[PDB]
């Protein structure tokens, strides 16, 4: 679970980088689709899927809303992403494995975006808090 | 794996570029600090009282740079890894006791540092060749049945 | 895996001994039950609206019973499984695009209905050799980097 | 998340196998240290860590009870599992990675012992509560 301390840091992270959500979000699922090539399927009834899309682009903005109300959400991640938990479950079926691939792909891009921020630190508290993200997406699963 | 010439062009790329006493000091301390229970096998490197003191200690930086070095024999021959690391794999487990699952975290911290790094640079084709390579190595040295 | 020769022969007894009919629809119910996500590759099977709908379903049986046989090539040739497996391994990827984590679900569902059946014949040893097995085609069937 | 329906799935199940806690326990170790050699070191200090070991045996009474523990503190685990998770994380440095193995021990030998009650449906919620069980454990560890 996540500290007082942990979620601090989570903020002032997101404060620091959250003038970036759209850009994150378009690398994080550009590199989840090249990278995990099982990914690609669940957005395969876009026009476009290819390195570049304006689909995947437009993708990132919401993926990282939803991260950026996560964050807002900090205190209470299940009932704050329980909408989201019923999308991704009912709706898309998209399979519970899937959160921590792109998890690990937002890590990767905040790295390559803002190596000066993302230290061991704030790595931490934030592979935390994406384990809590994911553990509330999958709540609506079984 | 059957490597593509494109992923062994890539993978010597990043190793060729890559200045290991940084990237592996920052690897092990990421490790060490992002998944704490890795520490255990290093109470006698010294000073890991806070993060502070795991990132400039030199027994930590040393280590780090070692692993980095002991990835250059898979780089070498990338059609025989799993032999190429069958002693270390015995080493890690027989002797140090470490948990198969802690390769894939290091692996990971390494993944990390090398995009802090690299930057831009790090596109999504570099990223899935490096990983690739990480994980054909983490798998002989976790003895993974397969 | 260098299997030993008490491994080929429990792999060999657990297979000769096992009634497919009756072990490979319990071990697919139950993991569309346990991990109800796997539903959605068998929507077509006709009702899966709760557990009982689940384990009655024959068209859930039937398929059960097909993934067991699928096995048998494994058993027969123990030291070529990824090969003997990769066009099964293509279909369930590019045709059916199963995520390739639902492989060991299954294969953790087909443990537990086979220690039920077999009780305390289910030694640790059994277990071990059994696991091994499945974790191997599971590798194959996956595409897991090695 | 449990939801309502897993808390008394649970609770109905371990009313009917918590009888025999110790011997799933002695079972559950037995299988974990010869099934995955890399937990035998955690036990190595122990005199006999062989099989038929009285101290396996011994400790099989203390993990169900851990286990029984739980049950008792399903509505809030983290709190009811704080001091479990501080002696494993740091008196015992054990590798959390492997709690999810001894949870799967537990369900093979629970699947041995009782197969009639150990349905489907009571394996999906059990399954739920030990993941929340490893989640707790897991709470001092970062
Ligand atoms: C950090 C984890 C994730 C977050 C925060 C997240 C967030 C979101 C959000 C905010 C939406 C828009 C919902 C709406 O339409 O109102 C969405 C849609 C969707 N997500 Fe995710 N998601 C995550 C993980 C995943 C993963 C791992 C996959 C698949 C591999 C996935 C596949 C989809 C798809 C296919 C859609 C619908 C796109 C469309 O509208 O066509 N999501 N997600
Ligand atoms: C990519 C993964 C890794 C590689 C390639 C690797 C490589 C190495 C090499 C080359 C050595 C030196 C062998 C010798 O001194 O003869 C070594 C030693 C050692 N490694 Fe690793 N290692 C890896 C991961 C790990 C992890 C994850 C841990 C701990 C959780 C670890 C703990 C140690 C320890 C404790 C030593 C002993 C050295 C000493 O104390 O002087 N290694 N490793
Ligand atoms: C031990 C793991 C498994 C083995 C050995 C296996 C084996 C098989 C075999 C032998 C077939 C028949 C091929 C054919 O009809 O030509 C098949 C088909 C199929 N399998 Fe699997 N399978 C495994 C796991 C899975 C999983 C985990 C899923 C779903 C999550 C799945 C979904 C399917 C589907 C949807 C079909 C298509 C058959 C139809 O609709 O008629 N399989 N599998
Ligand atoms: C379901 C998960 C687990 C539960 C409920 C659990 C429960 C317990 C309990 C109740 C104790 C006794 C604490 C005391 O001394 O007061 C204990 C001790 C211990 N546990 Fe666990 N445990 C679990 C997982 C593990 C795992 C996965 C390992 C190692 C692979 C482990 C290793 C140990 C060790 C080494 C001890 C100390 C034994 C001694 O006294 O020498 N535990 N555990
Ligand atoms: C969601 N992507
Ligand atoms: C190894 N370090
Ligand atoms: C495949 N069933
Ligand atoms: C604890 N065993």
């Amino acid at each position: 679970s996540l500290s007082d301390k942990d979620k601090a840091a989570v903020r002032a992270l997101w404060s620091k980088i959250g003038k970036s959500a759209d850009a994150i979000g378009n690398d994080a699922l550009s590199r989840m689709i090249v990278v995990y090539p099982q990914t690609k399927t669940y957005f395969s009834h876009w026009p476009d899927v290819t390195p570049g899309s304006p689909h995947i682009k437009a993708h990132g903005k919401k993926v990282m809303g939803g991260i950026a109300l996560a964050v807002s959400k900090i205190d209470d991640l299940k009932t704050g992403l329980m909408e989201l938990s019923e999308q991704h479950a009912y709706k898309l079926r998209v399979d519970p494995a899937n959160f921590k691939i792109l998890n690990h792909c937002i890590l990767v891009v905040i790295s390559t975006m803002f190596p000066k921020e993302f230290t061991p630190e704030a790595h931490v508290s934030l592979d935390k808090f994406l384990s809590g993200v994911a553990l509330a997406l999958a709540e609506r699963y079984r | 794996v059957e490597w593509t010439d494109k992923e062994r062009s890539i993978i010597s790329d990043i190793f060729s570029h890559m200045d290991y006493d940084d990237i592996g000091p920052k690897a092990l301390s990421r490790c060490l600090i992002v998944y704490p229970w890795t520490q255990r096998h290093f109470s006698g490197f010294g000073n890991l009282y806070n993060a502070e003191a795991i990132i400039g200690n030199a027994n930590v930086a040393a280590h780090g740079i070692k692993v980095l070095h002991g990835l250059d024999r898979g780089v070498k021959n990338m059609d025989n890894i799993a032999a190429t690391y069958a002693d270390l794999s015995t080493l890690h487990s027989e002797k140090l006791h470490v948990d198969p699952d802690n390769f894939k975290l290091l692996s990971d911290c390494i993944t990390i540092v090398l995009a802090a790094k690299m930057g831009h640079a790090f596109t999504a084709e570099t990223q899935g060749a490096f990983q690739k390579f990480l994980a054909v190595v983490v798998s002989a040295l976790g003895k993974q049945y397969h």
